[PDB]
């Protein structure tokens, strides 16, 4: 009844949905080949799958997902490897030459011949969807095709479909940790594009999974499959509560309507609260005060900046496992009695509370341990401003004297969306610190 | 009872027939060595509409084979399910066809006529209720261009009532092959138009263009081609060999499907089809299979309908399904394009259900199509006929063969005649 | 423009490894249920192609029960006269059907034919058993010349077949020189066609010599009684076997000039020489 | 060489009936069923394809899931006996041209009845 | 006693034929082998089976059918299924050839070669009988097999006998379905020559069944056998007083003289309720006040045609199960004091009101539930007059220039049987008119 369309653009973004997968067949107990093995006669309807996967034919359940790159060998990792028969194959588009961390390149010339074929795909999926709910757009604002490609897809899903959700699961770049050279201009020019064709744009900050990882999951050398694993666990518990039964649920409209005050203010941050190895939780009594303290906790953020430098407008407050309202209230009730916290004036009530009874599931072979609670966290504080303002500062020291630009201009692009771009993200900055005052 | 009697003619008629003879022996439960080796008794009761029974359990099929050469005959009694066959109707001669209209309508083909008329006769007259004939050719040769043509006028003659099928492999404005193809076209065309029944218009390059974008399929050769041949063949006449909630024979068909008698030239298709990267992912149903019939891109005439007009479309699904579905999928599909559909026919789809499936398909359905479009076909052949047979390019085996240009003409004006129909029987409005 | 293996990812490789697999799942369904050609010919290699032990004469004549193996000596003139044929080699009468009943039941199961294939060699496919047919004949007893005899295969793999022969009737003839037919039946229709006698050599001594007991390793004429016609190789013209190419064999009175036996009615009865029960027995 | 022109022979006769227009399985066996006969003729159901008579709501789909048009019978194909009836005479036809049969109509027809027939 | 002959010509004959005796059968406890299956006692006091089924000596049931089918496709099932010793082997009566939807095939070429057969079956079924009440002609107006030989064989039947009642039950063409592409050729061509040697004509039409069985059975796909058992159900309303005592009967010489005005007018259209499914008849509560109600609504005709935009001439009440003429009083009322049904001027009167005691059957797998009351419409009025206009507005374009004429005109049948086919259904619509008005 209620499905979700996720589409994954870049590596980053088809990374993060190879784990994403791992993480919804483990939780809906279907093998990699695509099947359900249970099959438990009296029992064993569950259809809870209908979420995220399609049933066709020979009892076999494909995922709403559409594996979107313009160039292989990640895409190609994910057709070779052992998630090989689950995928269809018209669902994997792949081009031939990559974007090479060239917005330009990945809005203006390569994608154009692809763009085509995957609204075809997205159509079709749309097509057999019955009550759609919206998409879940995994990509990443460094550049390539995350950026232009994804930016592209914006614009004709919002010319097309129109009032659907579409929430943008964003990789952000860190204060200090940046890959790429020319990523401030890529997310700067993502953000003039799809500050327009959003509904909720979480990005996620990869300096604080770092963090997380080694603090709290006590692990010394982790990798990106540790980082895409817990913003599967992100995505899963904030899709927990179409996909599984409970108490006081939310949709996708319940969720951008308590989030997004402003037109323009739709950004919130995501933090995510069981996050203890098994060492740690063996010699832990996790409780509902203890984990909300702990999504408030500023070390647990996953983007990397200090709320306590900004003021939070709205709070969606996803509990998931062996819950109590009253617990719930009695947290909220002590958070709210916390001075140190700062809400907004203008919204003297903030919490959008939804609870569901199905705990998560620990991925085999993970870093996570199993729990009896946990909370998700999205909340549109005042101070991504922050981010926004030091690539705003980079962008400005770049563009000072035009380096990186003329690959840019020789490949089809004027300057003039790059000033346009930057007096957007100016204008996004006043925005946010006149809304805050 | 109804009885077809299956003929071919040709290199390409030889096998496609073997291809269809392969997908029916399968479908009936016939072993290579030509007994029922069966179990279910639905089949083992219209068998006789394609098979004769013998002795033992073996059934022998009703096919008269022609070809003016021991060779691709002798390949098909030598390949699989080549054991099935009568030796009396492997009527071949010891010459060669030349590629030539002329040498296989009135030279050592004609000879071959009689005996191939005594061998039609007695597969005729072994019948008690004949629906008609089904003569699948080539329509560029010689063996399947001329002597196929003149056997169904022939064939035409004495029996003036059954039903005269016709599969045609009509050439394509791609590819090549041979020289002399709009000769060997216009002058099996003529004859065609005005002695067939109906007839299917098969397209390689169609074929070739389905390869590519429904089956992927980079080496495909004429084993595909001819087993998408085979399964139209098969579908079209399910409903005698087997029940439904909804029959269709052949003159049932025809009858639904042509206006006009010198209309009656179709565009088949079949449309449970997928790659096999996508064979486990596709749900076989209705709406899906309906829609992969309508689209244009499944033809397996090269003619494009989207530039022409449907006169009239007929539909057979194989498998169980739902007659609602069906009904309100066809209402569906006609209330969306009704501009391709003429506006002095109301109810432009004739419907039928047969029980059966094919082999490893539960549902699967095949498409007629009598259009407009159909007419590009006819004026590209008249318009490398008019190019040729202005400067008499390669005219004088014709000619020399025993002809006159006079029949070259009268091929041509008639050919351009039924182009003229086609094309007033397009935008001439109701009111 | 340029293709490469499937196994390189650059063009149509997901669907050629797709068709691939399936082409691969399909071969070990064959595999695993048994009907692969290629374990068919091993089967059928494997449990006809076997040795069997013969049987050892004592005072040098065949007796009843003795199992032995009819062979045809070579032509006298193997010097190649025209370059071309071959002369007739040595050949041993066997047992042949097609593919089908080789394929599957594994054993010589109805009506056969028999041919005569080159190769020398005690085996289940050309190894007999000399059986009575009147009743009452005690085994071990001479088998002697004018004595109605039935020559049927061994009791294991092959259902004890025995040999028969037809008329030159327009329904059943031997596949290449129109003439009499040589066929192994299981059934026995009439006991009458599956019933042959021996021939002593020189055709002058032969109404004294009727009684006599028959020697083995000499060549004797094999003679069917309904329609009085001897075995013969008929060379120049072979028969399509699973094992080869192998001659035609024919009941046909060949006779010369001199209105006797000519070169393929001589047919010698083998038994085992008395050192290993295998092979054969040598000439006399 | 003789090895080629047979590989390409073999590549021209062209792939198969199973790898090629069959979906999901490659059986015929199993669809070999008509309406008529799960209808008419009862036909009950067997193993896991029994489908219940209380007929109860989906919210997926927004209807009652269990449609007997979209779940036909499964199991053993359709039979009359005339496969039977048949094969009797072809019994009969093997029994037949026996050589040693000699048998005449008079032999046939006339024999001794049953003690019941009198 | 109250003997009557179905005869069931073509394809959608045969199939609603199969139907309507497998009904039977379970009516009158009936085995398929065509024997009681003599536990029954009794003592032949049950013979309320003689309208339908003879007594052949031991107790072998035959019925008084003749099956008629010019291809041997859908007799030849029912002559290998399990109703194979059931029926009389030559009332199943085969042709060789179908006449492939042509009116010409079947009237004259293939329909004069197998009417004498089936004259002499219905000749020997009809002197086996002793008060025969009238013949039930079941055909669809598809056309040849079916309207066709239909037309032949009531044209013979008429000369024939005499004054029995012919009761058609016709399966006429939808406005927007149709499976034929000459449908409105024969549907014209034999209501020309069936409106004469008719007495009441029942349309049936299977957009409208499949509208019944979307909306009140649920069932968003049904087959052909769902609409003949509804036929079956309303065949049985019909003849059950014939069979089973009740408050009062109505007969078939009851039946003409109360629903034609006028003899070209013989067009009734039947309803049938409740159709309710056995997931919703025990919560509905199904009395006689809104059963009438749910037939009289217009979304319930089984015609596909609106009753608002038309006038009521007579109506035929059937009432069967534990049904009182008090509420079947009260109920007329309601009925009659709404200003929505609108009856006619020179009609003040007419509820032809039966009523049996018997309750109505169910069917093993089948879709109604088991009720204890039912009501059939059989209604006469002037709604199908639209029905005819656009029959013969279809008509008129095909044959505006000739189209699929030279099939009828080379099977030997002259032309000017169109023109005189198109001159009788415009005076059927003036007659129409001129009686609404
Ligand atoms: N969380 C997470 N981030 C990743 C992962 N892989 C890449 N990234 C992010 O992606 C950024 C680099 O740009 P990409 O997203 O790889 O570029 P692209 O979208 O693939 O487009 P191209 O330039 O054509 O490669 C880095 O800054 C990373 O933060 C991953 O596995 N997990
Ligand atoms: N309600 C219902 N209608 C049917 C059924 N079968 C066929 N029809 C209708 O009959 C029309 C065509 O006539 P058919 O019954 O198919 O064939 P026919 O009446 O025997 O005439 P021929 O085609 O010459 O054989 C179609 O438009 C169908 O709507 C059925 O089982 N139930
Ligand atoms: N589909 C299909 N087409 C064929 C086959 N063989 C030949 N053709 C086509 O037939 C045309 C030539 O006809 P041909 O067979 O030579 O006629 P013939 O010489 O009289 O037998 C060529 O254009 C081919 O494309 C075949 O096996 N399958
Ligand atoms: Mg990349
Ligand atoms: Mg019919």
């Amino acid at each position: 009844m209620r499905e979700c369309i996720s589409i994954h653009v870049g590596q980053a973004g088809v990374q993060i949905g190879n784990a994403c997968w791992e993480l919804y067949c483990l939780e809906h107990g279907i093998q990699p080949d695509g099947q359900m093995p249970s099959d438990k006669t009296i029992g064993g309807g569950d259809d809870s799958f209908n979420t995220f996967f399609s049933e066709t034919g020979a009892g076999k359940h494909v995922p709403r997902a559409v594996f979107v790159d313009l160039e292989p060998t990640v895409v190609d990792e994910v057709r070779t490897g052992t998630y090989r028969q689950l995928f269809h194959p018209e669902q994997l588009i792949t081009g031939k030459e990559d974007a090479a961390n060239n917005y330009a390149r990945g809005h203006y010339t390569i994608g154009k011949e692809i763009v085509d074929l995957v609204l075809d795909r997205i159509r079709k999926l749309a097509d057999q969807c019955t009550g759609l709910q919206g998409f879940l757009i995994f990509h990443s604002f460094g550049g390539g095709t995350g950026s232009g490609f994804a930016s592209l897809l914006m614009e004709r899903l919002s010319v097309d479909y129109g009032k659907k959700s579409k929430l943008e699961f964003a990789i952000y770049p860190a204060p200090q940790i940046s890959t790429a050279v020319v990523e401030p201009y890529n997310t700067i020019l993502t953000t003039h594009t799809t500050l327009e064709h959003s509904d909720c744009a979480f990005m996620v900050d990869n300096e604080a999974i770092y963090d997380i990882c080694r603090r709290n999951l006590d692990i010394e050398r982790p990798t990106y499959t540790n980082l895409n694993r817990l913003i599967a666990q992100i995505v899963s518990s904030i899709t927990a509560s179409l996909r599984f039964d409970g108490a006081l649920n939310v949709d996708l409209t319940e969720f951008q309507t308590n989030l997004v005050p402003y037109p323009r203010i739709h950004f919130p941050l995501a933090t995510y609260a069981p996050v203890i190895s098994a060492e740690k939780a063996y010699h832990e009594q996790l409780s509902v005060a203890e984990i909300t303290n702990a999504c408030f906790e500023p070390a647990n953020q996953m983007v990397k900046c200090d709320p306590r430098h900004g003021k939070y407008m709205a709070c969606c407050m996803l509990y998931r496992g062996d819950v109590v309202p009253k617990d719930v209230n009695a947290a909220i009730a002590t958070i709210k009695t916390k001075r140190t916290i700062q809400f907004v004036d203008w919204c003297p009530t903030g919490f959008k509370v939804g609870i569901n009874y199905q705990p998560p599931t620990v991925v085999p072979g993970g870093d996570l341990a199993k729990v009896q609670r946990a909370v998700c966290m999205l909340s549109n504080t005042t101070a991504i401003a922050e981010a926004w303002a030091r690539l705003d500062h980079k962008f400005d020291l770049m563009y000072a004297k035009r380096a990186f630009v003329h690959w840019y201009v020789g490949e089809g692009m004027e300057e003039g969306e790059f000033s346009e771009a930057r007096e957007d993200l100016a204008a996004l900055e006043k925005d946010y610190e006149e809304v805050g005052v | 009872m109804r009885e077809i009697v299956h003929m071919q003619a040709g290199q390409c008629g030889n096998q496609i027939g073997a291809k269809f003879w392969e997908v029916i022996s399968d479908e009936h439960g016939i072993d290579p060595t030509g007994t029922y080796h069966g179990d279910s008794d639905l089949q083992l009761e219209r068998i006789n509409v394609y098979y004769n029974e013998a002795t033992g359990g073996k059934y022998v099929p009703r096919a008269v084979l022609v070809d003016l050469e021991p060779g691709t005959m002798d390949s098909v009694r030598s390949g699989p399910f080549g054991q099935i066959f009568r030796p009396d109707n492997f009527v071949f001669g010891q010459s060669g066809a030349g590629n030539n209209w002329a040498k296989g309508h009135y030279t050592e083909g004609a000879e071959l006529v009689d005996s191939v008329l005594d061998v039609v006769r007695k597969e005729a007259e072994s019948c008690d209720c004949l629906q008609g004939f089904q003569l699948t050719h080539s329509l560029g040769g010689g063996t399947g261009s001329g002597m196929g043509t003149l056997l169904i006028s022939k064939i035409r003659e004495e029996y003036p009532d059954r039903i005269m099928n016709t599969f045609s492999v009509v050439p394509s404005p791609k590819v090549s092959d041979t020289v002399v193809e709009p000769y060997n076209a216009t002058l099996s065309v003529h004859q065609l138009v005005e002695n067939t029944d109906e007839t299917y218009c098969i397209d390689n390059e169609a074929l070739y263009d389905i390869c590519f974008r429904t089956l992927k399929l980079t080496t495909p050769t004429y084993g595909d081609l001819n087993h998408l041949v085979s399964a139209t063949m098969s579908g079209v006449t399910t409903c005698l060999r087997f029940p439904g909630q909804l029959n269709a024979d052949l003159r049932k068909l025809a009858v639904n499907m042509v206006p006009f008698p010198r209309l009656h030239f179709f565009m088949p298709g079949f449309a449970p089809l997928t790659s096999r990267g996508s064979q486990q992912y596709r749900a076989l149903t209705v709406p899906e299979l309906t829609q992969q019939m309508f689209d244009a891109k499944n033809m397996m005439a090269a003619c494009d309908p989207r530039h022409g007009r449907y006169l009239t479309v007929a539909a057979i699904f194989r498998g169980r399904m739902s007659m609602k579905e069906v009904d309100e999928q066809m209402l569906n599909v006609q209330n969306k394009n009704s501009s391709y559909f003429v506006e002095w026919i109301p109810n432009n789809v004739k419907t039928a259900v047969c029980d059966i499936p094919p082999r490893g398909l539960k549902m699967s359905a095949t498409f007629i199509g009598n259009s407009t479009a159909i007419q590009e076909l006819f004026k590209r052949i008249s318009e490398q006929f008019t190019a040729m047979f202005r400067r008499k390019a390669f005219l004088h085996w014709y000619t020399g063969e025993g002809m006159d240009e006079m029949e070259f003409t009268e091929a041509e004006s008639n050919m351009n005649d039924l182009v003229s129909e086609y094309q007033q029987y397009q935008d001439a409005t109701a009111e | 423009v340029r293709s490469y293996n499937p196994s390189v990812r650059v063009g149509n490789w997901n669907e050629d490894t797709c068709l691939e697999e399936d082409m691969v799942k399909d071969f070990l369904e064959k595999k695993e249920k048994g009907e692969l050609l290629i374990q068919k010919a091993s089967n059928l290699r494997s449990t006809i192609l076997k040795p069997s032990d013969l049987s050892v004469t004592v005072d040098g004549f065949v007796h009843f029960g003795d199992t032995v193996v009819i062979m045809n000596e070579a032509a006298a003139d193997q010097v190649r006269t025209q370059p071309g044929v071959e002369p007739r080699q040595a050949n041993v009468l066997s047992v042949n059907m097609s593919e089908t009943k080789m394929h599957e039941t594994m054993r010589f199961e109805g009506t056969c034919t028999a041919s005569a294939s080159k190769s020398l060699n005690p085996c289940v496919r050309n190894t007999f058993v000399i059986a009575p047919a009147q009743d009452g004949i005690p085994p071990g007893s001479p088998l002697t010349y004018g004595q109605h005899f039935r020559l049927c295969t061994l009791p294991g793999v092959g259902g004890n077949l025995v040999l028969q022969s037809d008329r030159v009737s327009f329904h059943a003839s031997a596949e290449k020189s129109r003439k009499q037919l040589i066929s192994f039946v299981d059934e026995v229709q009439s006991p009458y066609l599956t019933e042959w006698r021996i021939l002593c050599f020189n055709p002058q001594i032969r109404m004294e010599s009727e009684g006599l007991p028959v020697p083995a390793n000499q060549r004797i004429i094999f003679n069917h009684c309904k329609s009085n016609e001897d075995l013969c190789v008929v060379s120049g013209m072979s028969v399509r076997t699973p094992f080869g190419r192998e001659y035609e064999v024919v009941a046909h009175t060949d006779l010369d000039s001199h209105r006797a036996e000519k070169d393929v009615n001589h047919w010698i009865i083998k038994t085992g020489e008395p050192a290993q029960p295998t092979t054969l027995a040598k000439t006399l | 060489d003789v090895m080629t022109r047979r590989a390409a022979k073999m590549r021209n006769e062209g792939l198969d009936q199973t790898l090629l227009f069959a979906h999901h399985n490659k059986n015929l066996k199993n669809n070999l069923i008509s309406w008529y006969d799960e209808q008419f003729n009862k036909r009950e159901r067997s193993g896991g394809d029994q489908l219940p008579e209380l007929r109860h709501w989906d919210g997926q789909k927004l209807a009652w899931e269990p449609e007997k048009t979209d779940h036909p019978v499964k199991g053993a194909p359709t039979n009359f006996g005339l496969k039977d009836r048949l094969q009797e005479k072809w019994k009969t036809e093997e029994a037949d041209k026996k050589l040693s049969d000699y048998s005449t109509t008079y032999g046939l027809d006339y024999k001794n009845k049953p003690r019941a027939a009198l």
